[PDB]
């Protein structure tokens, strides 16, 4: 009876809501920027090939400084590079060897890594001693840590499979926020560029606007029909694109609540495992599993070109804060950065 | 009967030149697509494509040594000629047939299980093993051209074949020796490991993927012993015997490994198969 | 380069020498993925042969054995079974003592079959091997004289003793391999009072091994 | 199922309440960045080799 009536009344209130979005749709993002010009053929090189990593790389990570990039492997290392000159910094030996994420800090004083321990682990890379230790072990996670990223030096936001994303506090080494609203696992995470908002994408074909003061979920996206691997925002901060298993891209504003554009293609069968937009946008990155990556044009879901020369999947990959350069890793023990 | 004798012998060579060469080029132009194709070489691919362009320089200098002597003549009597195809054949020859019995000491060492130190010592540094067994068997290849040198200097003061050929004949049964121990010890090895897992875990529930694959290969590399060997007998004693037709036979007789040997490490190496079928699909 | 540079990669080569000995260290250990179900008992195993995931090291006979407990990670598992796709082997552990239990939609051992149909048919386990190990034989031996085998297997009709039933039940589990050409099923009996099963991984691993090597040569 | 329900019911009611824009103005704010970025875009529009860090 009364678990009826709310039923109703949440099926009333997801018809409400797309009739709402259905009201805020004039038009479409493909019917608006048809009569733009389009970017011909990018045509990227590869010009350093990093090499060193004895298993498949789960996660890289750029520094803000465009040089440092750190990277996570199944053999228990967690090697930050020199990405000008391809030669290693820091070789961080982990405890568990089981990494499915890595963040870099902006300040550039700390890196972080987790995975199937359930613990988000804080190195500090300078200390007094030569060496790299452990800062912190953040253990309140169910399930495996799927990505984590740095708010600055004392704070970090880290998504689980336990349906369950987390706001820490290093110096305590407690959580202050849990962001409870999802309902499979959550796989992807993306900070925004003012860094008080996130979204989330989970294994429910869903992807959630957090706040990270409030604590609340503000907004639900739901258009995929599969399990969300990859979440990024623009550059703006107004919108995202996310990457799931049904080999589709797609587009999210977060002002109009709804999908603007779906990257798809007929002869792509198989699913994005990360997504990265260029400095201005206009680019959309994907790492298929198909061996390869392919360029998206943002503004008009048309390929313009494909990022082909890995071996195996490609798992992670990022653009620089300067949008010079792009470095792939794939499950092929390799890092390849093109320009 | 001499004249038939030699025109099935040159039979025979034209045959073997066209397997050996097409075998051998055939491993190493499957490992050339490989490679310009972007896809993984392992260690025991660059083995054999090693010995698979060190066998099309052999075959071809037997080749042409006996184009050389069928139509030139007067070419091939010189001294010059014979002592400068001597040398020739003999490093190609030892580096072709060491590189073989590396591939060997490669397989042993990967495959074969014993408890022993010094075993382990050489097992857990295969490359270092066969670099270094490369290296040291330099000393067999001077001795050999010291003693072809002086059987070259006594014959042209005194073409003393019926001791070139002994003395060449000795130096490839060491590598061959060492090749049929280290084969003999693996099949020991897997012999041992097989009445092990015959009476403690009961085999498999599956007995799908096991030795009973490398049986076809261990099947394939003991008849070619076989047949090798009993072709290193009758050669060494029709050789010391009586014959007086030893170039052509011997020129047969060096181009029986590098023809032969190619086909079975054909039939024995997954990659080396799977291309050879799928060059008979699209053949048809 | 100036000097600094120099001292940098010099550094950055120390570095690689020491992923390189470490990568070599590592190739020669044995990892092994220890599945089963929750009633099925793992710990004794663990026990015989010593949240997140649990790491048990332990040597034997000059062989260092990884063992991998993932029966805690209560998440998807299809989103981090491709972390083993390079394992040596899958130690599935099977009671056969609750044939005649429940969880009630299925058997406990209908479960356990189902939970083996998923490994040892999944895309990443095609090569893989599994060794197979039937926990309480002794509640086996003492349950088959009440309750017959019928219970979970309608189909059995065969003779109620300990054997018969402990073969039909190992058949039942190594006809679930529909791959049957590139991966090898290793069954063991075991029981509370017995220390061998450390001496069944060590012969199993000893095959895998020889049939990687084997696969590395290029023989298969 | 009855708390889960009741956070269910006001978590979709807490969406609601939003103030929404139209895709004309969503789709013109994108265009509008990409194309006032469009010259500090590297991989769009290639940089010469002397400014170029990766040579
Ligand atoms: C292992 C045994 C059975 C076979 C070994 C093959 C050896 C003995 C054969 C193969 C090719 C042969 C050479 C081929 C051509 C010539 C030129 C001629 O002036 C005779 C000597 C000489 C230089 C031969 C000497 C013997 C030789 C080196
Ligand atoms: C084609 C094939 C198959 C097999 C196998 F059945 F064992 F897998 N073994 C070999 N060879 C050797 C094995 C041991 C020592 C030496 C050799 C050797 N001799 N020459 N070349 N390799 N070869």
């Amino acid at each position: 009876s009364e678990l009826d009536q709310l039923r109703q009344e949440a099926e009333q209130l997801k018809n409400q809501i797309r009739d709402a979005r259905k009201a805020c749709a004039d038009a479409t993002l493909s019917q608006i920027t048809n009569n733009i010009d389009p970017v011909g053929r990018i045509q990227m090189r590869t010009r350093r090939t990093l090499r060193g990593h004895l298993a498949k790389i789960y996660a890289m990570h750029w520094g803000t400084d465009s040089r440092l990039l750190v990277s996570a492997s199944q053999d228990g290392k967690l090697i930050i590079w020199d990405s000008y000159t391809t030669n290693k910094v820091h070789a961080i030996p982990l405890r568990s060897s089981w990494v499915m994420t890595c963040a870099y800090a902006p300040s550039g004083n700390y890196v972080a890594c987790g995975g199937l321990d359930n613990i988000c682990s804080i190195y500090n890379l300078k200390t007094r001693e030569g060496n790299v230790r452990v800062s912190r072990e953040l253990a309140g996670h169910t399930g495996y840590l799927s990505c984590c990223r740095f708010l600055d030096d004392n704070q970090i936001v880290t998504s689980s499979g336990d349906t369950t994303c987390a706001l820490w506090d290093i110096e305590t080494g407690q959580q202050t926020t849990t962001f409870t609203g999802h309902t499979g696992d959550v796989m992807s995470l993306s900070l925004a560029p003012d860094t008080r908002l996130f979204v989330s994408g989970a294994c429910d074909a869903s992807a959630k606007l957090w706040d990270v003061r409030e604590g609340m979920c503000r907004q639900t996206f739901t258009g995929h029909e599969s399990d969300i691997n990859a979440i990024c925002f623009f550059p703006n901060g107004n919108a995202f694109a996310t990457g799931s298993d049904d080999a589709t891209c797609r587009l999210f504003d977060l002002r109009a609540d709804q999908e603007l554009m779906t990257y798809s293609h007929d002869n792509i069968i198989c699913g994005i495992t990360s997504v990265s937009f260029s400095k201005s946008g206009r680019l959309l990155l994907a790492g298929y599993d198909d061996f390869n990556c392919n360029v998206w044009d943002a503004l008009k879901a048309d390929r313009a070109g494909v990022l082909a020369g890995h071996d195996n999947r490609v798992s992670c990959l990022g653009v620089t804060d300067d949008g010079m350069a792009v470095a792939t890793g794939s499950w092929d023990s390799f890092l390849k950065i093109w320009n | 009967m001499g004249g038939v004798i030699k025109s099935i012998f040159t039979f025979v060579l034209i045959v073997e030149f066209i397997i050996g060469n097409l075998g051998n080029s055939f491993i190493a132009l499957v490992n050339c697509i490989d490679w310009v194709k972007g896809r993984k070489i392992s260690s025991v691919d660059r083995i054999l494509t090693a010995l698979a362009i060190s066998r099309i320089s052999l075959v071809w200098l037997i080749f042409g040594s006996w184009c050389v002597s069928v139509f030139f003549p007067a070419l091939f009597a010189t001294e010059k000629m014979f002592r400068m195809l001597t040398n020739i054949w003999t490093v190609i020859n030892h580096f072709s047939v060491w590189l073989a019995t590396g591939l060997g000491t490669f397989y042993f060492l990967k495959i074969a299980n014993f408890s022993n130190s010094i075993f382990l010592y050489l097992k857990w540094r295969v490359k270092k093993v066969v670099l270094v067994l490369l290296l040291v068997t330099s000393v067999f290849l001077f001795l050999n051209i010291a003693l072809i040198n002086i059987h070259i200097n006594a014959s042209i003061n005194g073409r003393f074949s019926s001791l070139i050929v002994l003395t060449s004949t000795v130096f490839i049964f060491i590598p061959f020796t060492l090749s049929l121990a280290m084969f003999l010890l693996l099949i020991f090895s897997m012999w041992k490991h097989r009445k092990k897992m015959q009476h403690t875990v009961k085999i498999s529930g599956d007995a799908s993927t096991k030795a009973h694959r490398g049986v076809k290969s261990v099947i394939t590399f003991f008849l070619l012993y076989a047949i090798f060997s009993l072709s290193f007998f009758i050669s060494v004693w029709t050789s010391e015997r009586l014959e007086e037709n030893l170039i052509i036979l011997s020129q047969v007789m060096g181009m029986a490994y590098p023809s032969c040997h190619s086909c079975v490490l054909i039939l024995g190496n997954k990659k080396l198969r799977q291309a050879s079928l799928s060059v008979l699909l699209w053949l048809r | 380069l100036s000097a600094e540079d120099k001292a940098a990669v010099e550094r950055s080569k120390m570095i690689d020498r020491n992923l390189r000995e470490d990568g070599e260290k590592a190739a020669r250990e044995v990892k092994l993925l220890l599945l089963g179900a929750g009633e099925s008992g793992k710990n004794t195993i663990v026990k015989q042969m010593k949240t997140g995931i649990v790491e048990t090291h332990f040597t034997f006979k000059d062989l260092h054995f990884k063992m991998f407990d993932v029966g805690a990670q209560r998440s998807e598992r299809k989103k981090w079974i491709h972390c083993f796709e390079g394992v040596t082997a899958i130690i599935f552990c099977v009671a056969l003592s609750d044939y005649d239990l429940v969880l009630e939609e299925m058997n406990r051992m209908h479960e356990s079959m189902k939970l083996f149909d998923s490994i040892c048919n999944n895309k990443w386990f095609t090569d893989t091997s599994i060794i197979l190990f039937l926990n309480k034989k002794d509640l086996f031996e003492e349950k088959i004289k009440k309750s017959p085998l019928t219970i979970c297997y309608p189909e059995y009709a065969g003779s109620n003793t300990y054997e018969e039933a402990a073969a039909y039940i190992q058949c039942q589990f190594e006809d679930l391999n529909k791959r049957k050409d590139t991966k090898e099923i290793y069954t063991h009996f075991t029981c509370s009072t017995d220390t061998k099963n450390v001496q069944f991984v060590f012969d199993a691993v000893t095959d895998v091994i020889i049939k990687n090597n084997l696969k590395d040569c290029g023989l298969f | 199922s009855i708390a889960q329900a009741r956070k269910l019911v006001e978590q979709l009611k807490m969406e609601a309440n939003i103030d929404r824009i139209k895709v004309s103005k969503a789709a013109a704010d994108l265009m509008a960045y990409c194309e006032a970025h469009a010259k500090e875009d590297p991989l769009l529009t290639p940089v010469p080799a002397s400014e170029n860090p990766f040579r």
